[PDB]
């Protein structure tokens, strides 16, 4: 159980280092894919929806 | 008289103190173990909980 215990910790570890990269990847990702284009795609075709 | 001929058919034929002294250290030692096994064991499905 104490070998189990260092293995399913050793999983933690990772797990842990895992989801901490997951989750720094998925905030980044919804920052910039969310924002950018409802913002972009938005400003950009309402510049145009300005301009032209 | 038969007691020493109980002797003579027993030990003819065929520790202790530390048996029972050990036996009662060794319970206490697995009452340790089984505490052990509860706080690891349990510890264990916190983390593979987690």
């Amino acid at each position: 159980k104490k070998r189990q215990r260092m293995i399913e910790v050793q999983d933690e570890l990772l797990r842990l280092e895992p989801q901490l990269k997951q989750l720094q990847t998925k905030y980044d990702e919804l920052k910039e894919r969310k924002s950018s284009l409802r913002n972009a795609a938005y400003f950009l075709s309402n510049l145009k929806q300005l301009y032209q | 008289n038969f007691l020493k001929k109980r002797l003579l058919q027993q030990c003819e034929t065929l520790k202790m103190e530390d048996l029972t002294n050990v036996s009662s250290l060794l319970n206490m030692e697995r009452a340790r173990d089984k505490a052990n096994e509860e706080g690891l064991a349990l510890l264990q499905e916190e983390i593979d909980k987690m």
